[PDB]
DNA sequence: ATAAGTATTGATATAAGTAATAGATAATG
DNA sequence: CATTATCTACCGACAATATCAATACTTAT
């Protein structure tokens, strides 16, 4: 039943800890079918439900919608176990040379192993489940991309089979299926499914206006035109469309990856951890084999404990679904009106009058696209609607069982969730729903920070400490009466900028105040500390400012500066002054720019944006407010114009550090590895660019940009042949893509790295911690220790210079390189005219550098058939006239680190909060 | 008297931005022999004509020096161009105008705000003989430009709402072979429908003598097309063009649904209609095998389809009472961005 | 002593306001 | 040395197809 709430109800820990095993134990059997029979549960559910639904009568409701799964996976499975029965029936095969040209030999011996291994009923509901789930994806309207459909199938297929294999091994005691694979047995699996479901449907007849019931098929095989390029897609019925936006949609498609109720298994190598069947790797790798390569030869290796230390931190952190809050947003959901994120129930979108065609043809285009506009919105609206349904089912799932989530990291190296549906990382609402399990007395230091943090969610997050407790005092009336009744009332949580997180943190704080001493009171929400331009945080250390650091608070200050605030300000008096001076697109926005909107571009700005980005994000920005046509991008072109320039004087050291971050990566990317090729590829003159830019985590943990050009083809499936990109083509790299992210990625990797050290220390201590990226989150106690905690292993982090430390590193890995060089400009050093000879003798030993050099100089067509030919070809560049020479890769000179103690930050308070 | 620039002064400008023209006053006056353009516009001292993208301004000259129209009008909004036409046809009686003719709101401004060029609106039953429109689209990027003025035709909205005003279009020659295919060749596509159902189009020069092998025989023998070789256009690098004579005529089909119809057709324009009909939305196959009569055509594949049979497609789709959503045909690119 | 598919592959067209936007800018001849 | 075709900061994410011109390849007669 609901275990959060007699747990509470214990008075002394020791109890709460024997209960805690108790439920602990039984939840490890839970958890244990839970995995496993979720398929046969669901669909034991779903036939139960057409059952039932049989005896009442046949309507078209969600009963109904089980009943049409039910007969989807009925009718459905006969023709699965023909297809296997003729696989079977086949793969006794003979001669392979007068076989059928189309429908054996390319597609049914081709797929014919991979549908044996396992039995059929399980695809059914699989293929069913999957592609429900990927409803209105991919930039369809109300349907699917073809491509995303038939790889997840195929995936999902593939996943549960290897499910299967890892039950039956721990029970009795290919590898990774290809993309081709993979495409065909997905789309021979949803091209039954395509021609087996039928729904019904109404429709209007035109010349009689007589309405007119029928059959149709449920899911359609289409095309769509995009740009020019075309699209294939798979479109559903919208009487379905219509069901998927109702209450019971989690029982026909479940979530099988939800936050499991046992202790994740703790981080030991890069291939365990989390998730007991379901194997998870350390890293999102999307599409490189030498990501994961790199990954394993660190965890052999074994030099990234730390990693596994902050995972482990990080994941065995226990939740609990708020029910005060659940009741509330049940309670908004059922109303049925428009909330204030979830849209409302909506039937059908309203189009505009449409233009008489006699009109010119800008006026019909302008039609068009504001009918693309209205469409975009009302499929907006339905998604988000779904997607809280969603959420809200999953949560009334959990109402009082507690819940840990195991983290995995990207190729960066932040944390996040394995659970993508429900987490605590999502929007406010999945953050508001969610409480820490472990309950701790507030105390003295506890009962001002919740105060704080109900402040920081009200948007009173910029003035001082004691400002931010003024303000909490200063409405107890207003928490009061939130409080007591959500809704009915003056609803003053609803205005704060965070909606329900400021509604639960009022809750707690009510309690607290009816309390004669607060300390005593125990509380779950967690607090927290979120960070003020973290990015220029990193930047300002690693360059070494002073003033940069000063206004970005790693000084201790008494107030807080924000730099986000400091150049809105700037910028505000300069577009006022513009105003003034004559201009009609000031006028209207010189007031409208405020923190919130400048923080986007500064941010990106610091991290090398172009500038259609910059125009973009603000447009998003300052569209809800209305100041500027959200459509139109042509007033916001102005006002990033201004921005980048009150910007481009302010940032120094940031500058520096990002451009000679983009010249190495541009450097690094050109250039030519000598040892692995012995061989010209023979495509041209210049060879390909296959070396990608790689440095370590201060943690140990390798970090490889996967920026790749990547390699697609079209492979033939049975419904069409789908674009898809094989992963296991090494292709060369795409030099503008490592330039334009080697600084953002350094950035985050520094900012994982110090979430890591601080929540192994956190982790240490004895709290539990929660961060989302660049916020931590601890009970309102220990959050006084976690204020330090963060500050000590930021220091224990900038205690060494980074930057130099990376371009020795750089300097290490890519020292036998030679960079492709062109006309001459100038000479640096004197190393380079030895490069091309390697004449010099080495004899009695290793050294071996020259001999592996020169027979490169044979491949770059050379004047010969000999010896002593290219040599003399390159002493006139020296001497003057310019070649496409062989020069070694040098890495440039990195800026000069000003002189700034990182150690004074440790009496800065408003560095984090 | 209008100066007829030659090969020496279009020999000097450097910049074309791609396109290509035609320099030879022999095949110009050849081509306007073949045209016979005084047998519609009998008066030719009262007709305008509104040249876009004339460019070098030879075809204007001749144009001018033959029939002296009213008003002639240039829109070439580049900056050699532009300065050439008004160091050679200064004071001329052709207007030149700076304006860029790709916006649709030149045209607006042109004839409806501030009335510099004012046609005369006539009937739809005669092709117009107050109004005659010439245009060189030749660049290999600028080929969508075409398929918009063509479309233009079915809405009668942009120039056509002065009637059936005749276009005299220069266009890259894989435009001409796409525009001007007969059903069952390699080159039919939908540029090659939407031109047969609105228009009816005439080969009146080509630039080459092996691409006659890419239209189709019995209307290449109709047409009789001037040809030149390829030393005739001045900037020598771009493929070879050919000149198209394109007069609206009538149509009564709906456009919406036959441009839905045929362009969700004409993707797998080589599937027999037995299964290409499935494409065009939930249960197409099941209702047009239970209304479509002629099981002849059921096997042609809608490469093989005339127009007709489009239309009548579309009449059945238009008949149809669960047909698909047809303004609901597009990607949202724009911010499906699926947060959950 | 004597030829026709054929799995693989590569080019081209696709829609049509330069994808919902337009200034850099690395990269060939 | 003069001139142009890509994108538009990065991460969680998740992608154009049909057709046919032609190829190397195995069949085999
Ligand atoms: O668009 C973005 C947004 C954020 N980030 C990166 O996510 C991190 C924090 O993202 P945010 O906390 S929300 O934005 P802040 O820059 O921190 O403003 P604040 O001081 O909180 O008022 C931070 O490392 C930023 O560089 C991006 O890289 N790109
Ligand atoms: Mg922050």
């Amino acid at each position: 039943i609901n275990f959060f709430e007699i747990y509470n109800s214990l008075p002394t820990l020791e109890e709460k800890k024997a209960f805690e095993s108790a439920l602990n134990i039984f939840n490890q059997d839970r958890q244990k079918v839970l995995e496993n029979r979720a398929t046969e549960a669901a669909r034991e559910r779903w036939k139960h439900d057409f059952e039932e639904a049989k005896a009442r009568g046949d309507i078209s409701i969600e009963k109904n919608l089980n009943v049409k799964l039910w007969k989807w996976y009925n009718e459905m499975l006969p023709l699965v176990k023909e297809e296997i029965n003729h696989c079977r029936s086949l793969l006794s095969e003979k001669l392979s040379d007068k076989k059928g040209l189309n429908k054996v030999d390319t597609n049914r011996l081709g797929y014919g192993p991979y549908l044996t291994l396992i039995d059929p009923g399980k695809m059914c509901v699989i293929t069913i489940l999957e592609l429900l789930k990927l409803n209105s994806t991919g930039g369809v309207i109300e349907g699917m991309r073809t491509a995303r459909a038939v790889i997840s199938v195929g995936k999902a297929i593939e996943m549960e089979f290897r499910s299967e294999q890892v039950l039956k091994s721990e029970s009795q005691a290919k590898i990774l299926w290809p993309q081709s694979i993979r495409a065909r047995i997905g789309s021979v699996l949803i091209s039954m499914l395509i021609q087996v479901a039928k729904v019904s449907v109404q429709g209007v007849d035109p010349v009689t206006k007589a309405k007119v019931h029928g059959e149709a098929p449920a899911f359609a095989h289409g095309y769509q035109y995009h740009n020019g390029s075309k699209l294939g897609v798979l479109k559903i019925h919208k009487t379905l469309i219509r069901q998927l936006n109702g209450e019971r949609l989690i029982a026909s498609v479940q979530p099988q990856l939800l936050p499991m109720l046992v202790e994740p298994k703790p981080w030991v190598n890069w291939r365990s951890g989390g998730y007991h069947y379901t194997q998870s790797t350390l890293l999102r790798t999307k599409d490189s084999p030498e990501q994961v390569a790199y990954l394993k030869a660190a965890s052999d290796n074994g030099d990234i404990d730390r990693v596994y230390d902050g995972l482990n931190v990080l994941g065995r952190t226990p939740w609990t679904v708020n029910r005060k809050v659940f009741d509330v947003v049940s309670q908004v959901w059922n109303k049925g009106e428009g909330f204030l994120d979830i849209p409302g129930a909506q039937d059908e979108m309203v189009l505009p009058p449409a233009p008489p065609k006699n009109s010119d043809p800008s006026i019909l285009r302008a039609w068009k696209l504001q009918v693309k506009t209205i469409a975009n919105k009302f499929s907006s609206d339905r998604s988000n609607r779904c997607d809280t349904n969603y959420k809200l089912e999953i949560a009334r799932a959990f109402l009082g069982e507690k819940l840990y989530f195991p983290h995995n990291l990207d190729f960066r190296g932040r944390a996040y969730p394995l659970s993508p549906h429900f987490n605590h990382l999502g929007n406010d609402m999945s953050r508001g729903l969610l409480i820490f399990w472990h309950g701790k007395k507030l105390g003295p230091s506890g009962l001002k920070w919740l105060k704080i943090h109900l402040s920081n969610l009200f948007g009173f997050d910029k003035l001082p400490l004691k400002d931010r407790v003024a303000f909490t005092e200063s409405h107890l009336q207003d928490i009061k009466d939130s409080a007591e009744n959500p809704l009915t009332g003056d609803r003053w949580w609803t205005t704060a900028d965070k909606p329900w997180q400021a509604l639960a943190t009022c809750f707690e704080l009510n309690e607290v105040m009816k309390m004669d001493n607060p300390e005593e009171f125990i509380s779950h929400q967690p607090v927290h500390q979120d960070g003020t331009c973290n990015g220029l945080q990193h930047y300002a250390a690693l360059g070494g400012d002073v003033e940069g650091a000063t206004q970005v608070n790693l000084v201790p200050s008494d107030k807080p500066q924000d730099v986000y605030a400091h150049v809105a300000r700037l910028v505000q008096k300069r577009l006022e002054i513009a105003a003034e001076k004559g201009d009609e697109n000031a006028k209207i926005l010189k007031d409208k720019i405020t923190r919130k909107v400048v923080k986007q571009t500064v941010m990106t700005n610091v991290y090398g944006v172009t500038y259609v980005g910059a125009t973009f994000q603000i447009a998003k920005q300052l569209s809800p407010i209305f100041d500027d046509r959200k459509e139109s991008l042509d007033f916001s072109k102005y006002l990033t114009k201004h921005v980048f320039s009150a910007i481009r004087e302010l940032f120094h050291s940031a500058h520096l550090i990002q451009d000679w971050l983009g010249e190495s990566a541009k450097r690094i990317s050109k250039s030519i590895r000598l040892d692995v090729d012995e061989k010209s590829f023979k495509n041209g003159n210049k060879p390909d660019f296959m070396s990608s830019v790689i440095w370590t985590t201060p943690l140990g943990l390798p970090i490889v940009q996967p920026y790749r050009e990547e390699s697609k083809k079209q492979v033939e499936t049975n419904l069409q042949t789908v674009f898809i990109s094989d992963p296991f083509a090494v292709n060369p790299v795409n030099a503008r893509r490592q330039k334009a992210g080697l600084p953002p990625n350094f950035i985050h990797s520094l900012d994982a790295s110090h979430m890591l050290l601080s929540a192994a220390e956190c982790g240490k201590q004895g709290l539990d911690f929660a961060s989302v990226h660049d916020s931590y989150w601890t009970h309102a106690s220990d959050i006084d220790t976690m204020n330090v905690v963060l500050r000590e292993q930021f220091i224990k982090l900038h205690e060494v210079d980074l930057v130099l430390r990376l371009k020795e590193e750089f300097d290490q890995r890519y020292k036998n390189y030679v960079k492709i060089g062109k006309l001459k400009r100038s000479t640096d050093l004197a190393q380079k005219i030895i490069r091309i000879r390697k004449d010099l003798s080495r004899k009695l030993g290793r050294s071996t550098t020259l001999a592996d050099e020169i027979y490169f100089e044979k491949k770059r067509q050379e004047l010969l058939n000999e010896d002593i030919t290219d040599l003399d070809a390159l002493e006139l560049e020296n001497g003057n006239s310019g070649m496409s020479v062989l020069l070694p890769l040098r890495l440039p000179e990195i800026p000069p680190k000003g002189d700034f103690d990182v150690t004074v930050l440790r009496n800065s308070q408003y560095f984090f909060s | 008297s209008v100066p007829i620039p030659g090969i020496k002064d279009i020999s000097k400008l450097k910049f074309f931005y791609g396109f290509k023209y035609l320099w030879n006053p022999t095949v110009y006056n050849k081509i306007f022999d073949k045209l016979d353009l005084t047998k519609t516009y009998k008066h030719p001292e009262e007709l305008k004509v509104l040249d876009l993208y004339p460019g070098v301004g030879i075809q204007s000259a001749i144009f001018y020096n033959k029939y002296c129209p009213r008003q002639y009008s240039l829109l070439e909004k580049r900056s050699s161009l532009y300065k050439f036409l008004n160091a050679k046809f200064e004071g001329s009686p052709l207007q030149i105008l700076k304006r860029d003719p790709y916006d649709w709101s030149t045209y607006s401004n042109l004839i409806d705000e501030e009335r510099i060029f004012v046609p005369e609106v006539q009937s739809s039953d005669h092709i117009n003989d107050k109004f005659l429109t010439v245009a060189n689209v030749t660049g290999e990027g600028s080929e969508g430009l075409i398929m918009q003025w063509l479309s233009c035709i079915g809405n009668k909205n942009w120039l056509y709402r002065f009637g059936k005003v005749k276009m005299l279009l220069w266009m890259p020659s894989t435009t001409a072979r796409k525009l001007l295919a007969r059903p069952g060749m390699h080159s039919r596509s939908k540029c090659s429908v939407v031109r047969e159902a609105f228009t009816d189009t005439k080969l009146i020069a080509i630039s080459d003598a092996n691409e006659l092998k890419g239209f189709d025989s019995q209307c290449i023998e109709e047409w009789d097309p001037i040809l030149f070789s390829a030393a005739e256009i001045w900037p020598t690098k771009g493929k070879p063009i050919a000149l198209v004579e394109m007069d609206p005529i009538d149509f009564d089909f709906d456009v919406d649904n036959w441009d839905y119809v045929t362009r969700h057709l004409m993707i797998l324009k080589r599937t027999p209609l037995n299964t290409v009909m499935d494409s065009l939305g939930h249960g197409g196959q099941q209702y047009f095998n239970s209304r479509i009569t002629d099981k002849d055509l059921l096997k042609k594949c809608p490469i093989d389809l005339t127009n007709d049979e489009f239309i009548y497609l579309t009449k059945l789709f238009m008949e149809w009472p669960f047909k698909p959503d047809i303004l609901m045909d597009f990607v949202d690119m724009y911010q499906t961005e699926h947060s959950g």
